[PDB]
RNA sequence: AGGGGAUCGAAGAUGAUCAGAUACCGUCGUAGUCUUAACCAUAAACUAUGCCGACUAGGGAUCGGGUGGUGUUUUUUUAAUGACCCACUCGGCACCUUACGAGAAAUCAAAGUCUUUGGGUUCUGGGGGGAGUAUGGUCGCAAGGCUGAAACUUAAAGGAAUUG
């Protein structure tokens, strides 16, 4: 039973199998998939430098309620226009 | 100012009983607990933990609370107690006792030459108390206990000192984690040995051997 | 909303973009 | 209703259960008898008491009751229960055809019968 | 169940069923113990004498207690034809 | 869940059995469901049959029936108390009283 | 091992038979085909009488060899089988539980009924299979005067008799009682016989 | 349809010890299948098992005494080399010192003790304790 | 496409209720409902339970077949026959009790013989939404079927049972 094949020469089925339900998974699809590349706001690398264009008070969400002090940056080796949280207090009147 | 209730009762009051092994041995009913607080002397207990359970009523919230606690000498006896009180000192009382109650053996092994008073389990074993499979597999010595840490302090007072622990199921509900464990450490005696193999006279029921001072009064 | 419905709404849906699809050469 | 309570059922089975041959029938004679054989504080409860007892009186002496037994009705009882009449020949034995082959495979005498 | 100098560990042995070998638990309640009277001449069961049985909680849970109850007892002499051996 | 073992009422081995229609509501309700009952009456009440018996010519002949098999829908078995809402473990029974 | 004296007795016999003990039921229950000995016609099965008493015997042989012999419980719920119990009862030690049960009384060590035994003696398992549970829960044999199709759960010895007339049951109770006073009790000489009539244990209207 | 003889008697043994039975009724035989009883005899986990042999293919019938707690087969019959006797022992089997794994080297159908002895392994077929 | 079109009846028309009522209720009625010749190819297409095989637990019914009975009723004198009864048997649709086991539980003699994990094999699932969507393919007269993502967003969604 179990469903799977058990025979001593199933080696390509339980292969291919593997292969085919490695993409139902989530981390590996992205993975090879390679969207840290084709669409990412990073080109997948682990920080990135950009030009402040404006500075946005975004209001939080519910239940909580405060403003946020973002700042609405231009990444320079792509073009995409992110949105990048500013750290702690003040750091805002710091960001020009 | 204890007295006995029931005839094993009266047998360990005067004595005639002194060891849980002939308890065991003839799988007789604890139904005291003043009975063991006489055949295990220090007995040490671990609250192992405490949570609010609520029923939800007409108007208000009916909260209780339910303890878990453990209990073991340190050599090879170990029990388990879950109590619902109003309030947690009187649950963690009554857990005690009825872990007392639940006292149960635990035979260790070795992990191959025997040599020097068994550390480990004598075979891998299994328990599941409700989608919880607690495994205990045998280790070498000096090995010591690898298990999460409220079944690392149980085993820890059941005295087996090298376990490998496998687990599966939530074991986040450590009431069930700990159940698992106990079924686990009966399952143990559970195991049938090729050290076993051999026959034995069937011993002849201390009930039966001193009837006439287990008679009433 | 029902799933029957919800089916049936993308039905429609469907139909009215593969029309406009079509008039688009 | 007038549907009394347990203290007052209690007490009259107890009461008719440990003094039957002296309570009578009358409820003026058991009224005053638990004045003097009982340590009860109110003359309302007593009389509650006491009709009660009359009533389960009377229900005892037109039958047993499920509930409570005296000293007298358990020696009649024993008695009852000792009566033994003359146990249970009229010849053989009675009708056995396949338990008649039983006791011939298994080696008895048995004077006994077809059927 | 010895350690390396052929000395005893293994704090109790256990009993095992006389049904079916099976260790009998601390733990199991319905485990049972039969003893059966040694009868000397002429009646009189002698008291103090014991034929000891033991049956486990499994064999009279299912039920067949009395069947191997009737085997034993015919396998240790105590019944003569109650239990014949090829149903 | 599974309120019942039998599914709701007894297929066990066909796939597709001819519906009838519940008498009140004429609702298209298989025949293994639609809880079937059989009304047998008189066409003469006993509050009228003394008086027939009294009016009648051919002394004492006979009273003839009624016979009905009536197919209910589940909902109109509730609503006409046919059938009530049964305890959990009192589901199980089949018996009629 | 049991000597020549104790076989079935053709007399004890005729009283079995008279009493109309080997009638079973209707139904076998494969547990207990070695004690039906034949299919009469007209569907009713017939008890083996001498595996009867040869169980009735080792019954017997268990109901001794108790040190303190009340400490013996014995259940009955059927009416057939009160006045046989309060007998028997009277007989040995054997204290009864005449009636209804009132479970827990073999655990719940506060109750007032709280009898703690080393064994019982069921009627009709079917009908004390409370007693039969709550000797499973606290570690007690069980001899069950078992018709054929009664279960055989959590039952120890059984004895087939009847379960379905009065004489059978109370017959049986009383070579119950009979024998297990002659072994050791005091009624030497097992070669005669004893005064009680099963008239004793028998059940009236009254 | 019937494809592990072997399997499915191993299978009805376990079922009748679990049971509680005492002697249970295989079918059919084999000589891989009198070979595996005969290892079990050896070791004692169980008693005698009689070959009845009619004409098709014969079944036995085995007398158990317990102690014999789980006997199971390993399908398929993987190629265990000398130094992965170890792994396998590990993976299946309750304690360092008791139970067996049996193997089916071409020196016959023997136990893992006799297999590292006579120094062969082979392919896997079962194992007992 | 062709025939037939009684009944019921999507759409539609109208009457009432309603705050409204494009609905429920009421009268009418088109396609349809039926058949022949061709298409589609999905359903809560359900036993939400793949197929083959082996063993483990009692019980009573019942369908089809088979064996046995110095059994019951039947012709006209009692054989044959038929049907019924008793015991068993093979294959079915199911059913009653237990929990031996399994399970998160509801519950299951199979959802058992699974941490004491391995009888053979096929298909499918990997948190919820977006989404059975877009697109590309292929089949279809068409409706549509099969195949089938992503960007993005979210800490839940859900199953079984308990107390309200
Ligand atoms: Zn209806």
């Amino acid at each position: 039973g179990k469903g799977k094949p058990r025979g001593l020469n199933s080696a390509r089925k339980l292969r291919v199998h593997r292969r085919n339900n490695r993409w139902a998974e989530n981390n590996y699809k992205k993975r090879l998939l390679g969207t840290a590349f084709k669409s990412s706001p990073f080109g997948g690398s682990s920080h990135a430098k950009g030009i402040v264009l404006e500075k946005l008070g975004i209001e939080s969400k519910q239940p909580n309620s405060a403003i946020r002090k973002c700042v609405r940056v231009q990444l320079i080796k792509n073009g995409k226009k992110v949105t990048a949280f500013v750290p702690n207090d003040g750091c805002l009147n710091f960001v020009d | 100012g204890w007295v006995p209730v029931t005839k094993l009762g009266r047998l360990v009051k005067a004595g005639k009983i002194t060891t849980i092994e002939e308890i065991f041995l003839h799988s007789l009913p604890v139904k005291e607990f003043q009975i063991i607080d006489t055949l295990l002397p220090g007995l040490q207990d671990e609250v192992m933990n405490i949570k609010p359970v609520q029923k939800q009523t007409r108007a208000g919230q009916r909260t209780r609370f339910k303890a878990v606690v453990v209990v073991g000498d340190s050599n090879g006896h170990v029990g388990l107690g879950i109590k619902t009180a109003k309030e947690v000192a009187g649950a963690i009382r009554a857990g005690i006792i009825i872990a007392k109650l639940s006292v149960i053996p635990i035979r260790r092994g070795y992990w191959g030459t025997n040599l020097g008073q068994p550390h480990s389990l004598a075979t891998k074993t299994t328990g599941k108390c409700g989608s919880v499979t607690v495994r205990l597999i045998p280790a070498p010595r000096g090995s010591g206990i690898v298990a999460s840490p409220a079944v690392k302090k149980l085993l820890q007072l059941a005295g087996v000192e090298d376990v490998y622990t496998q687990s599966n199921g939530k074991t986040r509900t450590l009431e069930n984690t700990l159940k698992a464990a106990f079924v686990a450490i009966g399952n143990t005696y559970g195991f049938l040995t090729p050290n076993l193999w051999a026959e034995q006279p069937l011993p002849v029921s201390p009930l039966d051997i001193y009837s006439d001072e287990a008679s009433a009064q | 909303m029902r799933a029957k419905w919800r089916k049936k709404r993308t039905r429609r849906l469907k139909r009215k973009r593969r029309k406009v699809r079509a008039r688009s050469k | 209703g007038r549907v009394r309570t347990k203290t007052v059922k209690r007490a009259s089975k107890a009461l008719i259960e440990r003094y039957y041959p002296k309570l009578t029938l009358d409820f003026q004679t058991n009224k005053r008898l638990c004045d003097e054989i009982a340590t009860i504080q109110s003359k309302r409860l007593r009389n509650k008491i006491a009709g009660y007892t009359t009533h389960l009186m009377k229900r005892i002496q037109k039958g047993p009751v499920r509930g409570i037994s005296f000293k007298l009705q358990e020696e009649e009882r024993e008695r009852k229960d000792q009566y033994v009449p003359e146990v249970s020949s009229n010849g053989v034995l009675n009708v056995d055809n396949q338990t008649s082959d039983l006791v011939k495979s298994l080696g008895l005498k048995l004077p006994l019968s077809v059927i | 169940m010895e350690n390396d100098k052929g000395q005893l560990v293994e704090l109790y042995v256990p009993r095992k069923c006389s049904a079916t070998n099976r260790i009998i638990k601390a733990d199991d309640h319905a485990s049972v113990q039969i003893n059966v009277a040694k009868v000397d001449e002429e009646g009189r069961a002698i008291p103090g004498e014991y034929v000891t049985y033991a049956l486990s909680g499994y064999v009279r849970s299912r039920g067949e207690s009395d069947d191997s109850l009737n085997r034993l007892a015919q396998n240790d002499g105590l019944l003569k034809n109650v239990w014949s051996y090829s149903r | 869940p599974k309120k019942r073992a039998s599914n709701g009422r007894n297929k066990k081995g066909r796939g597709h059995v001819k519906p009838v229609r519940c008498v009140n509501c004429s609702k298209s309700i298989p025949k293994d469901k639609a809880i079937k009952r059989m009304a047998i009456r008189n066409i003469v009440e006993a509050a009228a049959v003394r008086d027939l018996s009294e009016a009648s010519v051919y002394p004492e002949y006979a009273l003839p029936k009624t016979y009905n098999k009536l197919h209910y829908c589940v909902s109109c078995a509730i609503h006409a108390r046919i059938v009530r809402v049964r305890s959990r473990e009192d589901r199980k029974n089949r018996a009629p009283p | 091992s049991l000597p020549a004296t104790f076989d079935l007795t053709p007399e004890d016999a005729q009283l079995l038979l008279a009493a109309n003990t080997h009638l079973g039921a209707r139904n076998v229950q494969v547990h207990q085909e070695p004690y039906v000995f034949n299919a009469r016609p007209d569907g009713v099965h017939v008890i083996n009488v001498g595996k009867t008493w040869e169980k009735l015997v080792l019954a017997a042989r268990i109901i001794a060899a108790i040190p303190n012999p009340e400490d013996v419980v014995a259940i009955s719920s059927r009416t057939f089988g009160q006045r046989a119990v309060l007998k028997f009862a009277a007989h040995t030690g054997a204290t009864p539980i005449a009636g209804r049960f009132t479970p827990g009384s073999f655990t719940n060590y506060i109750t007032r009924s709280f009898k703690e035994p080393r064994l019982v003696i069921v009627t009709d398992p079917r009908s004390d299979a409370q007693a039969i549970k709550e000797a499973s829960y606290v570690n007690i044999p069980v001899i069950a005067l078992t018709d054929l199709d009664s279960p055989s759960e959590f039952v120890d010895v059984a004895i087939p008799c009847n379960n379905r007339g009065k004489h059978s049951i109370g017959l049986i109770w009383y070579l119950l009682a009979r024998e297990v006073l002659r072994l050791r009790g005091a009624l030497v000489d097992r070669t005669q016989p004893w005064s009680i009539m099963p008239d004793l244990y028998f059940y009236r209207d009254p | 349809t019937r494809s592990s003889v072997l399997a499915d008697a191993l299978n009805a043994i376990n079922n009748a010890e679990k049971t509680g039975k005492r002697q249970v009724l295989i079918r059919p035989s084999s000589k891989v299948i009198i070979k595996f009883l005969q290892v079990m005899q050896k070791h004692g986990y169980i008693g005698e098992f009689e070959y009845i042999d009619d004409h098709r293919s014969g079944k036995i019938v085995v007398q158990l005494n317990g102690r014999l707690n789980k006997c199971g087969v390993i399908s398929p019959r993987f190629n265990v080399k000398i130094g992965d006797i170890e792994k396998w022992t590990a993976n299946l089997l309750p304690a360092r010192q008791f139970g067996y794994v049996i193997l089916t080297t071409s020196a016959g159908i023997m136990d893992h003790e006799e297999a590292r002895r006579k120094h062969v392994s082979g392919k896997i077929l079962g194992f007992v304790y």
